[PDB]
């Protein structure tokens, strides 16, 4: 055992609740749930409470790093008398081991409390379980899942805890689980702290430049603790004589989200004669280095949906979206030169210029609304959706169509529109005997009749029509059509 | 035989047999002939437009070397349909080259002059990719004794 | 038949005093080694700077002779997947080991930039947990490719180049104990090719001593071959076209360049030309990758070049 | 069967020790005097296609070891599987033993590294200076910017430059000293200029031209027989169609160009060429003049690369001369 | 510095084996008395307890007690290495960094030392002091093993009945067991003394991995409370080895 | 023109077994003596050198000496599509060229007759066994092959020391370490079972782990390994077959230290 040898955050870690500095309402909500989680259980969980948090049985923690997450999940289950089940990314975490391991510990009782103490009666939750899964973001090895699933066939306290909640990779968590949002504290909740630090260890703070030691490092208050003491161990006066040094060298290269990717490079502040030298060329293309899967589908999206500011005399609006588009056609010319055979590589840098920087560059100012998610992802999955179904019908009328899947589309279903659907409004139940005879010819089905009806456009749109003809002849076509024999 | 030749079009009826029938390019056919009587047969680079002879005078100058006893088992063949990808020739156009050429006939021996090595023919290579190229080169340089490459294509700046 | 180390390794530091980094970080390190309280650290700079050495001098000096047992450093040839990181880091996290007392086991996880992020994540815990024990210090050239977490938990130390008197009295400390006739033309001359490089410079330094005896501007500048990028940034800033054409041809082509790597070259010089303006230095990069485009396909001939700086010029001067 | 005289030009006359390797004097003399003190560091080749790195490499294996050089050095070029897992277990095992025959260091070539992962440099990047004093590294590349900037570093840089015209000239002279032959003196001018430093190019067109004596015994090479073996333009007719197209009108200079180029069958990629180095001599009085005269030029060369036509490129190459002769006047 | 040395490797291979796959971590007390061990599951619902004596052993030397923390994989992988014919000697030096297991052969000059690294557990040791429990029955280790294998394959949790001096076994199956106290063959006989109708709910894993254990007694103690964690004892030459085993929630 | 006819079938295939996923290129020599081959590691660490004299053999013939180099993977593919109860014979031409194979059952006829294409490779045949041991010691294959795959759990290095009538293995790894010390003892009973050590100076060497478990794989040829080791010398792994003998050189791992 050793006393200074500790890394001056186990030494200085909250041993109390009411040391927990910033974030007092959602440490305070996380509470009043846990306490209240039992009399939530004698209801089977179907009232919600005060703030409708009786609902849930599985708690979420999500904020950015360095906060106090797992410092409050293990306080709260330490002082409530209640025994601590901690799983984290170094265990091999999979819904088999899942299954395994922690699932027979959902709804045992803890052999380890039974000889902690019983014989005064201090209260009755001292035998049970709190599974607190901590760093739900790292499942590279039935990570999300089965988790999910434990979140409803649960019967003890299931605290998780990750970093980045709007991941598409944990999205089953949106409403099985009730979840709180920890805030990047401000510089009047750890200013306590770091004073009676500086007093305990003789060495000298000024209370001015602690917002900045705040500002340099956004919202990890573990990070100011280990700045301040790798820098005490040679240097006992932190003030604003040497404040800009340390801001500078101990920056935080965090790495930005497609968000947040798309807000920085789409401000116009940067392309400014003074924004060109204090945010260079070069960490605008590591901007896109962080992640090149995403912003060029984003700064497509939306380029054109901003107010410019770096607008040339002469220039308008228009003309510089056209540009920013040609250098977006540029940029995609680019990148199936990349992603297509020979496994050119080498040739990111200029992918990153003409998708991302360029267009940016041209259309840069200040954004009316707000970061809009990529559409091309969606429209991408929906168009090969239909596709299967064109060459599936394709590949059905093949024995008489003699005409490729493209030909059938643009040409053949306007005229099967009229021949199939038409005599089913205009002649009602009694053309269910002429319909029939032509899908047979065909070799249609059923599924080839509601899947031919979703490909027109403009005009002619079938899924509001197919809402008006009555519903009993939809009961007997079905029916017609399953009784015969082909 | 013969009615086979004249059972198909006349593309393949009048396909040039020997190194006189090409009568187009007289520059490099007249060092295909006088390698014939040496054996320091370089590795040869046919390139031009399409429909020219490379093809067609290749094999004709395999049939006048080796005959059409030895010449199905001293090449090979890779020109369009078979998998030229980086691990095939690394793998199997390596196993042939470093490899023993075959002992030629009596037959074989007396009537055409058979060098002691055999012939390796990507035929269209610029379809192949950079890595494969670039894998080929010590491939082809060091069993130089052994293996001789032949290269054809329609545009020389997709080689390497 | 022996084969005597080279200057680069038979003149490696083996005492944290003898590193010419910079000195505000080497002095943290020093008070930290006789100290002892080593925390969890990150260090990251150009290549060839002192970041190895540095961290393994470190080690040497805080476990002594302990050493064999005390460290455990795993390098990009060794195995770094999720299989290792959690099997064998951890066994050694917790090997009990009866150390000094204000000492600790140093876990030297050498070209961090290289792990999958699932091994981080994995090490997260494993290192928060063993503090008592375990003190890991990272050491990788690109900070950015080390995930958060693992990040912010140690504390970072950044790396600057190496200035030119710092390399300048390495490169004396060298000759005075190397005994080499030298002059001060050709020790400039080093290090002004040496582009800030320790092991550079001093393997430049044993090329030409070996070579010619005498270190003067003719023997370097005969046998170094004087950077790329500085004659590639002079090209492109010239007046008139030919005075460029005439470059590219004396400089870089007629001394056997290959294309592609002259444009990946011109490429990386206009990525950072703070001289010229922002949207000139766009429309030269997009230009220059029209060329890379176009030399990739196979036509690589100097005529590309040729095309690509009189682009250039055309957009420059109007 | 077998033997010396079986094989090309291009290997027949491989050199076998350092002295046959001309050309390169300020690295041979460097590399000799290195094994000679006896330090040899971390060598990396950077050259040209064809200049000698492959060739210098291997006598000095020849030379430090004995004539048995691959059998304690270990190569590993393009040929082999050279992945993670290769650099893991292999290179690294060969790094970490002693020899089987002698008591040396050991050598091990990385032939064209530059076709590595960038994951096999990184891990090479330790290996490399972990086991210093028992093995010795040498990375021949032709591209310097596919190696990382670490792996580029802990490496020595020797630049092959192209081979001058006098160490050709020697080259030339010596094959055929060996082989009986003679070669005009403009045949070898030409032959120089156009071997653009490749050293196999020589000898590939030298092989053709003695094959197409019909007796390579007596009568000497002319210029003819090598323009006509490699099938490029001669400097006369090239300078006349460079002439017909800047002073004559558009019907006469398209005819003399479609006769010149049907003449021998030459091809308009290699006039280009030539019309570009004849022309790049010229004093234009301004530069707008030669901004055209490149940019047009590299578009129709980036075109027939694809093969689209080939008389309307030629018409185009016409058309490209003469509006970039329009500024002038 | 501790040595111990047993007669033969088979019983501590065999002891070892009794319980590797419930845990990974164990903390082996070392008194004057003998040796004590007991090691938690990682997920804290069942606890493994040892406790040899000095009969076991051919020769026992213990100046002060000594806590050691050891891995069981990598010792059942050190220990895979020796044969059943050797002697086996425990030895550790003053602050135990490695601990020392050498096979000396008796009629072979092979001896074979294996150097292990312990790890440094947070050893809270729990008190096992006795609690009263309700029901107290003794029934054959191989007939238990069977009856749970017969119920495990049916669902996994386990409801176990004590009452009128009758024994349930249900899988939510069901096998009724009534006490039979035969002179002849004492092996068989099951004897049950019970105070109150208990009444508990298993797992079945947990129970397929204390059968393991049913190899070195020929009969197991099965101890029963209701609000207190079921207790697994199986009998040794020297010593003896207890499983705890946590309820289930009541429905 | 050389023919080689064994006397049963699977011999051959035993004695290939032995190197099978060790070596992957050959070159056989055949002579008036018999079949002699040598073979460098794809690492080039160690070196594979099978003898097989003539009296393995059933019949021989062989006028001038011949070298036929082949893979061993395709050598394997051919061993492996012949029956163990038929008859093998080996079969080359005057020059060498595609060598040919011969099944051929004792009782109904079925000839099975598969051509190998011969690699070119250089004919640099090697040297060795010429040197001056220090140290020479032989034992069962059995306790060889135990103590070696019981070390490698522990560590991928394994240090030799042959010190005064000691024999000491040590394996020192990550998890622990472990050292088995025999003795040289004789006995009468089972003359097999003795292990013999005739040393000159004490020899300690290290060598990796996977090397030796690819040379174990040859225990299943004979029963008695011998081992020759000395300073700045190859460590010699010596099978004793009943006709020849099949001996694999080791090249050692030197210490930083
Ligand atoms: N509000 C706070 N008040 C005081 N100390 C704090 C606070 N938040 C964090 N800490 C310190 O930070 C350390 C605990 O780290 P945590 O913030 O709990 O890590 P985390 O929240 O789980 O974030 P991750 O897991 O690294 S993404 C201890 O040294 C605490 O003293
Ligand atoms: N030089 C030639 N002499 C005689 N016939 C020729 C010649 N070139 C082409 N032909 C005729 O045209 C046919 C096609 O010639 P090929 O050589 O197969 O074409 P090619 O050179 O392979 O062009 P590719 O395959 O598109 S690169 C031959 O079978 C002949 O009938
Ligand atoms: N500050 C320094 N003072 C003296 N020698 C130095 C210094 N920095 C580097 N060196 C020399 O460089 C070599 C060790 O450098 P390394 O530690 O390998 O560089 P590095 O920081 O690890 O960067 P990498 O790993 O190559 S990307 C030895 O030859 C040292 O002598
Ligand atoms: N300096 C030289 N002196 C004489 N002959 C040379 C020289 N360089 C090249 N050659 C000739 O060219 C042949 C091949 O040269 P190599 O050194 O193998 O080419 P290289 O340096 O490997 O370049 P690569 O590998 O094609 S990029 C040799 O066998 C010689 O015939
Ligand atoms: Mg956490
Ligand atoms: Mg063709
Ligand atoms: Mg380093
Ligand atoms: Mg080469």
């Amino acid at each position: 055992v050793r006393e200074e040898d500790k890394l001056w955050t186990v030494k200085y870690a909250p041993t109390n609740l009411q040391q927990v500095c910033g974030n007092k309402g959602s440490v305070m909500k996380l509470k009043n749930w846990l306490a209240n989680w039992e009399n939530s259980k004698k209801n089977s969980f179907k009232h919600a409470g005060k703030d409708g948090s009786g609902v849930f049985r599985a708690a979420m923690l999500y904020g950015p790093p360095g906060i106090g997450k797992t410092t409050a999940a293990h306080l709260v289950a330490q002082e409530l008398g209640y025994d601590i089940l901690e799983q984290n990314a170094s265990d091999v975490r999979s819904k088999t081991l899942l299954n395994a391991g922690v699932k027979n510990a959902l709804d045992n009782m803890s052999v380890v409390g039974y000889f902690k103490h019983n014989e005064e009666a201090q209260n009755l939750n001292g035998k049970h379980f709190v599974i607190i899964m901590d760093e739900v973001d790292g499942m590279s090895g039935g990570g999300v899942g089965q988790l999910a699933q434990f979140c409803r066939k649960t019967s003890t306290p299931l605290i998780l805890i990750c970093n980045e909640r709007n991941l598409p990779k944990m999205r089953p968590f949106d409403r099985v689980c009730l979840d709180i949002q920890f805030r990047r504290p401000d510089a009047n909740s750890i200013k306590s702290r770091l004073m009676t630090i500086a007093i305990r260890e003789k060495f000298k703070l000024d209370p001015n430049v602690i917002d900045r030691l705040i500002q340099t490092t956004r919202g990890d208050i573990r990070q100011v603790i280990n700045l301040l003491s790798t820098i005490s161990t040679t240097t006992k006066t932190i003030n604003h004589e040497n404040i800009n040094e340390i801001s500078k060298a101990w920056e935080k290269n965090i790495a930005l989200k497609p968000f947040d990717i798309a807000h920085k490079m789409l401000d116009g502040q940067i392309y400014s004669d003074i924004g060109s030298r204090n945010f260079t060329l070069n960490d605008k293309i590591a901007l896109y280095f962080d992640d090149f899967d995403f912003t060029p589908l984003m700064i497509q999206e939306n380029y054109l949906s901003t107010r410019p500011s770096v607008l040339k005399p002469g220039q308008s609006h228009l003309e510089a979206v056209a540009e920013a588009a040609n250098c977006i056609s540029l940029g995609d010319i680019v990148e199936k030169k990349i992603r297509s055979s020979e496994q050119l590589w080498s040739l990111l840098p200029l992918h990153a210029v003409l998708s991302s920087v360029y267009p940016a560059s041209k259309v840069a100012g200040h954004m009316a609304g707000r970061i809009n998610f990529t559409a091309w992802l969606g429209q991408n999955s929906k168009s090969a959706k239909y596709y299967r179904l064109l060459q599936e019908i394709h590949y059905h009328t093949r024995l008489g169509t003699s005409t490729d899947k493209i030909g059938l589309r643009l040409d053949y279903l306007p005229t099967f529109r009229k021949r199939l659907l038409d005599p089913f409004l205009k002649q009602g139940a009694d053309a269910i005997s002429s319909v029939i005879e032509v899908m047979d010819d065909y070799y249609l089905t059923k599924e080839d009749w509601d899947s031919i009806m979703e490909f027109f456009v403009g005009p002619d749109v079938t899924t509001a029509i197919i809402k008006k003809i009555p519903a009993t002849v939809k009961s007997g076509f079905t029916r017609k059509y399953n009784s015969m024999t082909h | 035989a013969e009615q086979s030749l004249a059972q198909q079009p006349w593309v393949e009826k009048y396909r040039p047999k020997n190194l006189d029938e090409v009568t187009a390019q007289d520059h490099a056919v007249t060092v295909l002939k006088k390698t014939l009587k040496s054996a320091n047969l370089p590795h040869m680079l046919f390139y031009g437009p399409p429909g020219t002879g490379k093809t067609s005078t290749i094999l004709a100058l395999t049939k006048e070397l080796y005959g059409p006893d030895l010449m199905k088992s001293r090449i090979l063949e890779l020109n369009a349909s078979d998998e030229r990808g980086i691990s095939i020739v690394r793998e199997k156009v390596k196993n042939f080259a470093r490899l023993t050429v075959s002992k030629p006939s009596k037959h074989d021996l007396e009537n055409y002059p058979c060098p002691p090595y055999k012939i390796i023919i990507l035929d269209e290579a610029d379809s192949m990719t950079a890595d494969a190229q670039s894998a080929l080169r010590r491939t082809m340089e060091t069993y130089s004794g052994v293996t001789r490459f032949c290269l054809i294509c329609n545009y020389v700046t997709r080689i390497i | 038949l022996s084969l005597q180390l080279p200057w680069v390794e038979k003149y490696r530091p083996q005492v944290l005093s003898d590193i010419v980094g910079n000195k505000e970080t080497i002095d943290r390190l020093q008070q930290i080694a006789k100290d002892g309280n080593m925390p969890h650290m990150i260090i990251s700079g150009m290549p060839g700077i002192g970041k190895t050495t540095s961290v393994h001098c470190l080690a040497h000096e805080l476990l002594g002779r302990s050493y064999a047992d005390g460290v455990l450093e795993l390098n990009a040839s060794d195995d770094r997947g999720i299989d290792v990181v959690r099997n064998q880091i951890k066994h050694f996290a917790q090997k009990k080991l009866h150390l000094p007392p204000g000492k600790h086991k140093i876990v030297i996880l050498d070209e961090a930039d290289s792990m999958t992020a699932g091994a981080q994540q994995a090490l997260r815990r494993t290192m928060e947990l063993y503090s008592n024990s375990t003190r890991f210090a990272f050491a990788c050239n690109q900070s950015n490719k080390i995930i958060e977490p693992l990040q912010s938990r140690c504390a970072i130390l950044r790396y600057s180049k190496l200035s030119d008197e710092d390399v300048l009295k390495r490169l004396l400390q060298i000759i005075k104990l190397e005994d080499v006739k030298y002059t001060n033309d050709g020790l400039e001359a080093i290090i002004f090719t040496a582009e800030g490089d320790m092991r550079q410079a001093i393997n430049n330094l044993q090329s030409t001593v070996a070579g010619h005896g005498l270190v003067n501007a003719d023997n370097v500048f005969k046998i170094v071959d004087s950077p790329h990028p500085l004659i590639v940034k002079k090209m492109l800033l010239a007046s008139n076209l030919e005075d460029s054409i005439q470059i590219l041809r004396t400089d870089l082509w007629k001394k056997g360049y290959s294309s592609i790597d002259i444009v990946t070259t011109s490429f990386r010089v206009t990525k950072n030309l703070a001289q010229v303006k922002e949207s000139v230095r766009l429309e030269m990069i997009k230009e220059i990758g029209l060329t890379h485009m176009r030399i990739l396909e196979g036509v690589g001939t100097y005529l590309q070049l040729a095309s690509m700086l009189a682009k250039i010029h055309k957009l420059n001067n109007k | 069967k077998r033997s010396k005289e079986n094989l090309p030009w291009v290997e027949k006359y491989r050199p076998e020790t350092l002295d046959e390797v001309y050309g390169q004097n300020e690295v041979i003399t460097t590399v000799r005097k290195f094994v000679d003190e006896g330090k040899l560091p971390h060598l990396l080749f950077y050259g040209p296609p064809g200049t000698g790195k492959t060739s210098t490499i291997v006598a000095l294996a020849r030379e430090i070891y004995g004539k048995n050089y691959s059998n304690m050095v270990l190569e590993l070029n393009a040929s082999d599987d050279r992945g993670i897992d290769v650099v893991r277990n292999q290179i690294k095992d060969f790094a970490s033993t002693r020899q089987i025959f002698s008591k040396g260091f050991k050598l091990i070539i990385l032939d064209e590294a530059d076709a590595m992962t960038n994951a096999a440099q990184n891990a090479l990047r330790r290996v490399i200076e972990r086991y210093t004093k028992n093995t010795r590294f040498c990375v021949l590349a032709n591209y310097a910017h596919k190696l990382t900037p670490a792996l580029l570093s802990r490496c020595t840089r020797f630049r092959f430059q192209p081979l001058p015209q006098e160490a050709i000239e020697r080259r030339i002279a010596n094959v055929l000293v060996h082989e009986k032959l003679k070669l005009s003196p403009n045949a070898e001018k030409a032959l120089i200029e156009l071997s653009n430093g490749d050293m196999r190019r020589v000898l590939n067109v030298l092989q053709s031209c003695k094959a197409t004596l019909d007796n390579p015994d007596e009568d000497e090479i002319s210029d003819d027989v090598i323009y006509e073996c490699c099938g490029a333009p001669r400097p006369s007719d090239l300078k006349a169609v460079l002439k017909s197209i800047l002073e004559d009108d558009w019907g006469t200079a398209h005819y003399t160009l479609n006769k010149v180029r049907s003449a021998k069958g030459l091809a308009l990629i290699d006039l280009i060429e030539g019309i570009v180095k004849i022309l790049e001599d010229y004093e234009l009085q301004n530069e707008e003049t030669r901004v055209h005269l490149l940019t047009k030029l590299a578009d129709i060369e980036y075109s027939i690369s694809k093969g689209g036509n080939d008389q309307i490129q030629g018409s185009a190459v016409i058309g490209a001369i003469k509006a970039s002769f329009e500024n002038e006047t | 510095m501790l040595e111990a040395k047993f007669e033969e490797a088979s019983l501590f291979k065999r002891i070892i084996d009794g319980f590797k796959d419930c845990v990974q971590l164990v903390n082996f007390q070392c008194k004057e008395d003998g040796i004590i061990a007991q090691a938690v599951d990682d997920s804290r619902v069942l606890l493994v307890s040892l406790e040899i004596g000095v009969e076991a052993f051919q020769e026992y030397r213990c100046d002060h007690p000594v806590t050691l923390g050891m891995d069981l994989t990598s010792l059942s992988k050190i220990l895979r290495c020796g044969n059943n014919t050797d002697t086996l000697t425990l030895i550790a030096d003053n602050t135990p960094d490695s601990i020392i297991l050498l096979f000396e052969d008796t009629k072979k000059d092979r001896i074979a030392e294996y150097s292990l690294k312990l790890m440094d557990i947070d050893a809270d040791f729990l008190k096992i002091e006795e609690l009263q429990y309700d029901s107290t029955l003794s029934l054959p280790s191989s007939e238990f093993s069977k009856i749970v294998r017969d119920l495990s394959q049916l669902s996994d949790s386990i409801n176990i009945m004590i009452t009128k001096e009758t024994i349930k076994f249900v899988a939510d199956g069901s096998v009724i067991i009534k006490p039979f106290v035969d002179m002849e063959h004492p092996e068989t006989s099951i004897k049950l003394e019970m105070d109150q109708p208990v009444d508990l709910t298993f797992g079945a894993k947990y129970l397929l991995d204390i059968i393991k254990g049913s190899s070195l007694s020929d009969r197991v103690g099965i101890r029963l409370s209701s609000e207190a964690p079921a207790l697994f004892q199986f009998d040794l030459k020297s010593g003896f080895l207890q499983f705890f085993l946590a309820p289930k929630f009541n429905d």
